[PDB]
C-alpha cells in the first residue's frame, strides 16, 4: 500500500523471498527475490518493477549456486550498460560468508565469525575506509573491511546498531 | 565461476613454484606465505558451497596444495591438516560421519560408485 494510492494492491508474480527492495535510477520502485549452473548470466533472481510491471532483469544477478544459501541482499551500486543493466551488490549466508558482486560476478568472499546474520549496513568513516556492518539474530556483530573482505571488529550481546 | 577458482589455483601453484626456484630466505617465504592465504580464502569460498560434484575434484586439489604448502613452510606437519583432510572427506560424503577409519571405508566404496576425482582422492 503506497501513500498516493490508498489501496491494498497484490503483487500479480508469484515469489519466495524479497531479499531486496527500493528505488533505483529510470524505474522509480523494484524488487529483487525469486520466483520458483555456473554461467554468470542464468542467475536464478528475478527482479520486479513494482505495480505488475515487468520482471526488468534476469541477466547478471548472483547465480543459482548460492539461490540456496542467500538469506539476505544489500545493494551497493547500480551503472546501465543499454536496455539492461549492471549491479554491484553484496549478499550473505545461513553459512556465514559475505561476498561481493559485479555483474553476477563473484569477488570477495569473506567467512563470519558469528552464526545466523540478519542484515547489513554501509558505514563511510572518512575517505574510502568504508565498513559493511553486519547484525545477527545471536545479539553481536561485525565490521568487515572494504579493500579487504576480512573482520575489523567482532562485537556481542549488542541490544542495538545505529 | 570454477574457471575463476580454477585459475587462482592455477596462477598461485604457478607463484609458489616460483618460489621454490627463485627467491631468498625471506622473499620465498614472503610469496609462498601469500599463496597459503590465497589457497585458504579459495577453500573457504569453496566450503561455502553445499557440494557439487564438479567443484570436489578442485576442492580436494586445493586442500592438498594448502596441506603440502602449509606442512612444508611449517617443515613439519600438525592436527590441523588431518581436520582439514576430514572437512574434505566429509565433504566428498555428504554429496552422497564416525571417523577416518569408517570414513574412508565409506568414501572408496563411494569412490567405487567411479566419480572421476580419483587423481584428487589417491592424493589424499
Amino acid at each position: 500500500i503506497s501513500s498516493q494510492t490508498g489501496k491494498v494492491v497484490s503483487v500479480s508474480g508469484n515469489f519466495s523471498s524479497i531479499q531486496w527492495a527500493g528505488e533505483i535510477e529510470n524505474l522509480g520502485m523494484v524488487l529483487l527475490g525469486l520466483k520458483e549452473d555456473y554461467a554468470i548470466w542464468n542467475t536464478k533472481f528475478c527482479v520486479y518493477s513494482l505495480e505488475s510491471q515487468e520482471v526488468l532483469s534476469d541477466i547478471y544477478i548472483i547465480p543459482p549456486a548460492y539461490s540456496s544459501v542467500v538469506t539476505y541482499v544489500h545493494i551497493c551500486a547500480t551503472e546501465i550498460i543499454k536496455n539492461q543493466l549492471r549491479i554491484s551488490l553484496i549478499a550473505l549466508t545461513r553459512k556465514n560468508q559475505l561476498i561481493s558482486f559485479q555483474n553476477g560476478t563473484p569477488k570477495n568472499v569473506c567467512q563470519l565469525p558469528f552464526g545466523d546474520p540478519c542484515a547489513v549496513q554501509l558505514m563511510d568513516s572518512g575517505g574510502g575506509n568504508l565498513f559493511f556492518v553486519v547484525s545477527f539474530i545471536s545479539n553481536n556483530a561485525c565490521a568487515v573491511w572494504k579493500e579487504s573482505f576480512q573482520v575489523a571488529a567482532k562485537w556481542e550481546k549488542l541490544s542495538l546498531v545505529l | 565461476c570454477l574457471d575463476l577458482w580454477r585459475e587462482k589455483n592455477d596462477r598461485l601453484v604457478r607463484q609458489a613454484k616460483v618460489a621454490q626456484n627463485s627467491g631468498l630466505t625471506l622473499r620465498r617465504q614472503q610469496l609462498a606465505q601469500d599463496a597459503l592465504e590465497g589457497l585458504r580464502g579459495l577453500l573457504h569460498s569453496l566450503q561455502g558451497l553445499p557440494a557439487a560434484v564438479p567443484v570436489l575434484p578442485l576442492e580436494l586439489t586445493v586442500t592438498c596444495n594448502f596441506i603440502i604448502l602449509r606442512a612444508s613452510l611449517a617443515q613439519g606437519f600438525t592436527e590441523d591438516q588431518a581436520q582439514d583432510i576430514q572437512r574434505s572427506l566429509e565433504r566428498v560424503l555428504e554429496t552422497q560421519e564416525q571417523g577416518l577409519r569408517e570414513l574412508w571405508d565409506s568414501v572408496l566404496r563411494a569412490s567405487c560408485l567411479l566419480p572421476e576425482l580419483l587423481s584428487a582422492l589417491h592424493r589424499l
